[PDB]
């Protein structure tokens, strides 16, 4: 969604904070709920394996 | 052949920025020169398949090489130990806070749009006997002699004695360029003097970035307060004409809406707009009486209208 | 002052929930590797994923 | 998706009697009739006030306000050219503050229509705006701004 | 005043310029034009701290205030000054009134109320929901002025209650019956809110069904 | 448990100089003096590294070298009961759940929630702690 909006200089179908929120979430979202909570997936998965 | 090695980086248009882009060449040089190594080794050990020759042995099985990592341990810490030296001496002259600016610039950043105060000015060959006003600097001290209570409250103020609603760190000016949302401030500087910008946040932190200056500053709410060096000079700036700048922190909703022009005009061109500002003119006014656009000629204003498809 | 919306309390709160679940796992992992081990597993020859 | 490009809050007018009239350069803000009315209408032959406010929007300007007349003729006392990145206002609505409490060029550009035609309170009565840019339909309101209730006779049962 | 102009232009420029320019016109889709808004709306705004809004959303919400007393003042001198409209009320003093605005009598304030404010808000000025993303905020923060400024302007999709529509003797009706649900105990125990059907049967099945619950597998047994 | 502790020991050790070199060079150099936040969370990082790097110290020295942590250690040497490690458990989504509606409730500043996510979360963390050692019904 930031990709499309960003792709022209207009607003086309995204807001202000409709964008604001979407940089918040996706950088949210990607570190704290996929980049930090699979470190713990791989950990669970291999570490007493390993 | 430099613009393009650049990476986008624009020519500089004072001699801080110069000093910084050149820096930004050698370190690039340095960053490449490591990565096209790196990647010949990655691109070269991919050489290194599973050769259907090679029958039931397996490789050399070596690992560690002592000899090897120190070396290899030690050549990092001298590229990096130069790039610091070289990061160093350029970073000293990143505010070399020259104690007789040519002019002070107060800008006062607030939520989605700017303000530009003209402090003071003061130029080397010598004119513009011109000051800032601050009479406007009223505190918000809660001293009352008493509160919600009968007695012995007394309340003097939350913060340090005062109430957060207080806007005494804001300074005013009597020339006062404060842009509008559907105007874009033009904040107007002497070319070849030095530009003293002392920066304040009346609401929220974000970023003062002129993107040709090569620097940018957060301007703070209370940079005193919050041990923040908020005021950085310019030695000078070459280049006359517009230069866009723009808003490099969160500011809120419009934080994309914040962009202003620092157009750098003549020494004369300024001595004329300071005496038509100083008789009641607008910042569009002066610049038409001095000959140059009004408005804001590398950016607009664009619409306020929440976007394309909301029906006007 | 800034953003008074409920998302953004939300957003601090989910944090510290899902904050605690990632201490919680270090504690495990951590506590696993110093006390749950093979019984020839040393210290300096357990995997380097580990 | 209640805060995207539609959104109430944004698109909102403010809660003031007086129309708004954004057509052309110059805009105009909270357009109402002052017309103090005792009975169904205000008679023809009586003077009320138009007030509003003139808000120039490009700073390059339309401070012309040539006639802005329609059915009533409305007369602009002490008219002046007034409206440059800045605001005219006309009259001295119900609560304005005398920012200054002295003469200045007389009146500030006072507005005021012999109706020539019966109005009441509640209905809509079209005034053309015109500036040396162009004209615009307003179709101004009649507000009470702050005169409280004129105390309607006790009722007498039957 | 001038000073009082001055202060409020001040503040203005570098409060709220981005939303309805400096002439106070509003700006198109971003903010409503102020001209005409009156004292009486930018101190119930301000004050209530809802104002310097920094989203555009179904509703803005309220927030701690942004500017002190003076400095209310001072937005509020210099938009009626520029607009002229409802100013605030004050006392004797000077100071923004609020125990004046207590109407003396209770029953006329909460039939008022009833018929004209619990609509929305509640039988006993609770919040209410409102069509889309919109609500009405529960009255409990609200001290006499904000409440009397918030009937007198119509902020956001609440009924702007002029003074020929609900009189100042109304209003401070309206007000005092506000302030008396707000600060009055539940008779009864603890009052859950102020709903009635949702919450009992709420604190029903979680306290009195875990309770029983609970004491029916202490007394019986498991099989 | 010798590596175990001395791990620890060596991050305590760059932690307390990294904190005493902060605090010098932003007592003298900064804008304002001591910097008194990254002072102090240094400050308590390297206490968080002494806490355990003590206690595995401790441990090691009372402990006799472990089959794991003995080199040339074999299979059968460690080979023995292992201790109790809980089987399957539905006590941990319950104890999310609390914590997420005292979460909630936070957020939303929903007082009565607060309270009833709190009553959960003991409720939740009491049956996961008894869970193993409930004794039968005694009728
Ligand atoms: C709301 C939160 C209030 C705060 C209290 C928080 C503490 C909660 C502890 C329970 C968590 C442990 C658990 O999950 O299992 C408990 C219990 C038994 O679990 P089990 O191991 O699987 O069954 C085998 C037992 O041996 C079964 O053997 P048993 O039946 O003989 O065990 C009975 C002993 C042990 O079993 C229990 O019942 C323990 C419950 C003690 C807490 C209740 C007293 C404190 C709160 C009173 C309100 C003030 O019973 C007692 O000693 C007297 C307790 C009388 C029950 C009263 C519960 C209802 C009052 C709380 C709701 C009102 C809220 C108002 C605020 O099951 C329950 O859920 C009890 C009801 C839960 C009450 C909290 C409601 C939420
Ligand atoms: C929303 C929040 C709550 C809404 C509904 C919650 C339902 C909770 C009921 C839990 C009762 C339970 O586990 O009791 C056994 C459990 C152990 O006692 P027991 O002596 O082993 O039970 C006798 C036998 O074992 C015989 O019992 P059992 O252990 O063979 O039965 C296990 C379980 C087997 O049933 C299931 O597996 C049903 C699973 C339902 C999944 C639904 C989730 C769908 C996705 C979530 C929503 C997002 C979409 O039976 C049920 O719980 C059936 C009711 C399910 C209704 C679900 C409503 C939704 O009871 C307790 O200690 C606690 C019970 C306290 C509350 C129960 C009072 C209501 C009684 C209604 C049914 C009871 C029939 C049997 C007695
Ligand atoms: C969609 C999927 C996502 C779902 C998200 C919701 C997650 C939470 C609901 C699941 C929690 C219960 C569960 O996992 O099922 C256990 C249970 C099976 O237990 P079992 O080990 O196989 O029992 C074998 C024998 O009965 C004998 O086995 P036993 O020895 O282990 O004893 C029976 C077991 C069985 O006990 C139970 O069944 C208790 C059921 C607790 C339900 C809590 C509802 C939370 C609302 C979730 C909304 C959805 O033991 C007990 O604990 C009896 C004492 C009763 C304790 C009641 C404690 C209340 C805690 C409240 C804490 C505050 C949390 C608020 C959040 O499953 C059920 O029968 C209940 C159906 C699921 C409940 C649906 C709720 C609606
Ligand atoms: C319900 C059932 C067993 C049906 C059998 C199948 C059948 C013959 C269906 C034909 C009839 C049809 C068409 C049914 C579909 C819809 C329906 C049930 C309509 C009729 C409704 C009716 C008259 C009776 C249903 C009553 C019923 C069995 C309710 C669930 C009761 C149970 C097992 C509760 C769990 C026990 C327990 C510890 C409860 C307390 C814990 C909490 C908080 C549970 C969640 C919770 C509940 C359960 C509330 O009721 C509630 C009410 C108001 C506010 C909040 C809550 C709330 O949070
Ligand atoms: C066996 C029965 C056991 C029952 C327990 C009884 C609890 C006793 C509570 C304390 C004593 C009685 C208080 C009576 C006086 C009183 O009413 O208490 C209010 C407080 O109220 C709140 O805030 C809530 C505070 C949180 C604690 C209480 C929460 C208990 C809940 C959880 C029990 C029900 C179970 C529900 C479970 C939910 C989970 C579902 C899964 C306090 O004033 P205030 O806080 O200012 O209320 C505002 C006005 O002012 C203002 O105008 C008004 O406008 C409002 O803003 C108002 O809030
Ligand atoms: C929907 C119709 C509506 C009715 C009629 C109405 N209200 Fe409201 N009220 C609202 C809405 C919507 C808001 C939100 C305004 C805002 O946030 O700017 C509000 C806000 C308020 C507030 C602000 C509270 C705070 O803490 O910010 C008060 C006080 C208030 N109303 C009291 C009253 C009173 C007194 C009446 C007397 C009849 C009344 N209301 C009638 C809907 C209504
Ligand atoms: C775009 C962000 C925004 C900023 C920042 C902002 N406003 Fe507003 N203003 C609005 C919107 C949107 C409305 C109508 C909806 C609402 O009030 O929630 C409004 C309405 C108002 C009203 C009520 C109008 C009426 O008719 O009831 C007043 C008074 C007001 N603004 C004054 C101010 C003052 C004073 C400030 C600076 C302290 C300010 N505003 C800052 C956008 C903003
Ligand atoms: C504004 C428009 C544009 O955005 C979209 O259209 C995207 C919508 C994505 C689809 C969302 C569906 C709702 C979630 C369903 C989850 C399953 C529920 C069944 C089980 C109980 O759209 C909008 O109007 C709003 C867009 C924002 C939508 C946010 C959705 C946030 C999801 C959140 C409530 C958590 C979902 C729980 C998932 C549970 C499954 C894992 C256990
Ligand atoms: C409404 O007011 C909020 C609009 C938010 C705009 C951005 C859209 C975000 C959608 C991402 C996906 C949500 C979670 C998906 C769960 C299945
Ligand atoms: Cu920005
Ligand atoms: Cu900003």
């Amino acid at each position: 969604f930031m990709r499309t909006e960003l792709a022209m200089p207009g607003l086309q179908f995204l807001s202000n904070e409709q964008f604001n929120q979407l940089f918040t979430m996706h950088g949210t979202v990607m570190l704290l709920f996929y980049a930090t909570p699979i470190v713990f997936g791989f950990a669970n998965l291999v570490l007493p394996l390993q | 052949w430099s613009d393009a090695l650049a990476l986008g980086w624009p020519t500089g248009i004072t001699p801080e920025a110069k000093l910084n882009r050149e820096l930004w060449i050698g370190s690039v040089i340095a960053s490449f020169a490591v990565g096209a190594i790196v990647w010949g080794l990655i691109f070269w050990t991919s050489a290194f398949h599973r050769k259907k020759a090679t029958d039931t042995e397996l490789p050399r099985q070596f690992g560690y090489n002592m000899p090897l990592e120190l070396t290899l341990t030690v050549i990092p810490f001298l590229i990096i130990s130069v790039l610091f030296y070289f990061t160093v001496v350029v970073q000293e002259r990143m505010m070399h806070k020259d104690p007789n600016p040519e002019v002070v610039i107060d800008v006062t950043a607030f939520q989605w749009n700017w303000k530009f105060g003209y402090q003071k000015i003061a130029f080397a060959d010598g004119s513009f006997d011109y000051d800032g006003a601050d009479p406007e600097r009223k505190e918000a001290m809660t001293s009352r002699p008493e509160g919600k209570d009968e007695h012995g409250i007394e309340k003097v103020g939350p913060i340090r004695g005062m109430t957060p609603e207080d806007r005494t760190y804001l300074n005013f000016d009597k020339i006062e360029t404060l842009g509008t949302s559907s105007e874009i401030p033009v904040l107007v500087l002497p070319a070849g003097k030095r530009i003293e910008f002392v920066l304040n946040s009346a609401d929220v932190i974000h970023g003062f970035w002129v993107p040709e200056f090569l620097f940018k500053r957060d301007v703070l709410p209370e940079p005193k307060a919050n041990n923040s060096d908020n005021v950085f000079q310019v030695s000078e700036i070459q280049q006359t004409g517009a230069f866009v700048g723009r808003c490099t922190e969160m500011c809120g909703t419009f934080h994309a809406m914040m962009n202003f022009e620092v157009r750098v005009v003549e020494p004369n061109d300024f001595k004329a707009y300071i005496d038509q500002r100083n008789a009641g003119k607008t910042n569009a006014e002066a610049l038409a009486a001095i000959n140059q656009p009004p408005l804001a000629i590398t950016t607009e204003p664009f619409e306020s209208r929440r976007g394309e498809l909301v029906p006007q | 002052i800034h953003s008074p919306g409920a998302g953004g309390d939300l957003w601090i709160m989910g944090l510290a929930v899902g904050g605690l679940g990632t201490i919680l796992g270090g504690v495990n992992m951590i506590t696993t590797v110093v006390c749950m081990r093979a019984p020839g597993m040393t210290m300096f020859r357990m995997p380097i994923f580990t | 998706c209640s805060a995207g490009q539609i959104s109430q809050t944004t698109t909102q007018e403010p809660a003031v009697n007086g129309v708004n009239a954004q057509a052309g350069q110059v805009s105009l803000r909270n357009v109402h009739l002052r017309a103090p009315q005792q009975t169904d209408y205000v008679e023809p032959g009586t003077t009320v006030e138009l007030l509003f406010v003139a808000a120039n929007d490009s700073t390059e300007s339309n401070k012309l306000k040539s006639i802005t007349s329609d059915v009533g003729e409305v007369t602009l006392t002490g008219d002046s050219t007034v409206p440059a990145d800045g605001v005219l206002i006309v009259g001295e609505p119900d609560g304005q503050i005398q920012a200054v409490e002295n003469a200045e060029a007389a009146d500030a550009v006072t507005a005021e229509v012999e109706l020539t035609k019966p109005i009441t309170n509640g209905l809509l009565y079209d005034f053309t705006f015109t500036f040396e840019d162009g004209e615009t339909t307003v179709a101004v309101p009649i507000s009470a701004g702050e005169q409280p209730r004129r105390p309607v006779p006790p009722a007498g049962p039957g | 005043q001038s000073a009082l102009l001055r202060t409020g232009k001040q503040l203005f420029e570098t409060s709220c310029v981005s939303c309805h320019g400096a002439n106070l016109q509003g700006v198109p889709d971003r903010g409503p034009s102020l001209i005409g808004t009156g004292e009486a709306a930018v101190y119930f705004q301000v004050s209530t701290g809802r104002m310097p809004a920094m989203r555009g959303e179904a509703q803005a919400p309220s927030k701690p205030p942004h500017f002190d007393e003076s400095q209310i003042d001072a937005l509020g001198a210099y938009v009626q000054a520029n607009g002229g409209g409802p100013t605030v009320p004050r006392d004797d003093h000077g100071a923004v009134a609020q125990e004046s605005l207590i109407g003396g009598d209770v029953a006329r304030g909460g039939d008022l109320f009833r018929l004209n404010c619990a609509s929305c808000h509640n039988f006993t000025g609770k919040g209410g929901a409102l069509s889309s993303g919109k609500y009405a905020p529960d009255l409990g923060d609200a001290n006499p002025a904000q409440i009397y400024t918030a009937m007198l302007t119509g902020p956001q999709n609440m009924p702007k209650f002029s003074d020929r529509q609900l009189t100042p003797d109304e209003k401070r009706d309206i007000v005092a019956y506000v302030r008396e649900s707000a600060e009055t105990p539940s008779y009864g125990g603890y009052g859950l809110g102020g709903f009635g059907p949702a919450p009992e049967g709420m604190a029903m099945w979680i306290i009195g069904m875990v309770a029983a619950i609970g004491v029916a597998m202490w007394i019986g047994s498991r099989a | 448990m010798h590596i175990e502790a001395r791990l620890f020991e060596i991050l305590t050790a760059f932690f307390a100089l990294a904190a005493v070199v902060y605090a010098v060079l932003t007592a003298m150099f900064a804008t304002g003096g001591v910097e008194w936040a990254g002072t102090t969370a240094l400050v308590l990082t390297t206490g968080l590294t002494l806490i355990t790097g003590t206690f595995f110290r401790f441990v090691a020295r009372r402990l006799d070298t472990r089959p794991e942590d003995y080199e040339d250690a074999e299979i059968s040497d460690g080979a023995g009961e292992l201790g109790f490690f809980a089987p399957h458990s539905w006590w941990p989504i319950l104890i999310s759940l609390s914590f997420s509606t005292a979460a909630v409730g936070a957020a939303l500043w929903l007082p009565w929630l607060i309270a009833a996510g709190v009553a959960f979360v003991i409720t939740s963390v009491c049956g996961l702690v008894f869970e193993y050692y409930w004794g039968p019904e005694k009728h």
